[PDB]
């Protein structure tokens, strides 16, 4: 979670470039001149009657360097020598059109990061799944759809291929992966028909919340079931919250509410 | 003795077959093989390191 660049926009790689390589006094984020002495007078009339002319080359460069350290192509102690390795390439092969080109690799990159700020591995492991079952079509399909629903609905989750297997886990850095290959093997025998692992029961369990089941299933029973434990859950976890908070006014009275509670 | 020496007691005390026991009791007494402690929480679902 640490920032992956210095500029206070993780966007925008040349507004970055503007935080980081450009002076204090031209930067925006949201006196009484004539009083002024006469040196810093005149010399401010004079840069604005005739302003000065500067490359925007190490300025270009640094914002691309941004870019790349905000895809991870660069990693974050090698940013120096990247930024000198282009400056040293753009110096040695400079132009009007390698210029035109930096800037526009500079707004392609840049509307790129705005627009980006598992599906195919789910597709493919549909593809890989047989799509006909001998004990009815319809049990299959919705949970199959159920399935694709809450696989898009949640905000960090990952499907991917460990070898001859799919699996499914519920965050980037949690303790809840999902064998789908093995889960549904085990499923396949009794679609439209205790005996379930624990595997296809953590699955059961996860899909409950986000599912078209017809209820005479064994599948619809068991989802029914589910759906009535979590909200069992749910309910005994709001009631354990009031009783606790209400009994501080003792570990030991978490201990015995715990107890009597599971 | 009236002619007697001073004095400097010394105590100490000698046990022969005892083991020294300190047991996992939040009082320090017997009431079951399972203590108050370790089918506690804290002691039961957490490791701890001992020193």
């Amino acid at each position: 979670e640490a920032p992956r660049s210095l500029g206070p926009a993780p966007s925008n790689p040349s507004l970055q470039a503007l935080f980081q390589s450009q002076p204090s006094a031209e930067q925006e984020w949201h006196g009484d001149f004539g009083s002024q002495p006469q040196a810093n007078r005149f010399g401010a009339i004079l840069e604005a009657v005739v302003p000065p002319r500067s490359d925007p080359t190490h300025e270009k460069v640094l914002a691309i360097v941004n870019a790349l350290l905000e895809t991870q192509a660069i990693r974050r102690d090698e940013a120096g020598q990247m930024y000198t390795a282009l400056l040293q390439r753009v110096a040695r092969y400079n132009s009007v059109n390698v210029q035109g080109n930096l800037d526009r690799l500079i707004q392609d990159v840049k509307e790129a990061l705005a627009q980006r700020e598992s599906v195919v591995a789910l597709n493919a492991f549909l593809s890989t799944q047989p799509a006909v079952v001998e004990r009815g079509q319809e049990n299959y399909v919705a949970f199959v759809s159920a399935l694709k629903l809450m696989v898009t609905e949640a905000p960090q989750s990952e499907v991917y291929q460990a070898g001859p297997s799919f699996f499914f886990q519920t965050s980037r850095h949690g303790s809840q992966t999902v064998n789908l290959s093995q889960a549904f093997d085990n499923l396949r025998p009794l679609w439209g028909v205790s005996l379930l692992t624990p595997n296809t029961r953590l699955l059961l369990l996860l899909i409950a919340p986000f599912t078209g089941i017809s209820r005479d299933s064994y599948l619809g029973h068991l989802l029914t079931l589910y759906r009535e434990t979590i909200g069992n859950t749910r309910v005994d976890e709001t009631t354990y919250n009031e009783i606790t908070e209400v009994s501080r006014a003792d570990a030991s009275n978490l201990q015995a509410t715990l107890n009597y509670l599971l | 003795d009236p002619r007697h020496a001073l004095r400097d007691p010394e105590r100490k005390f000698l046990c022969d077959r005892t083991l020294w026991r300190i047991p996992f009791s939040s009082n320090f007494m017997s009431m079951g093989s399972l203590t108050d402690l370790g089918q506690n929480l804290l002691y039961a679902n957490a490791a701890h390191a001992l020193d």
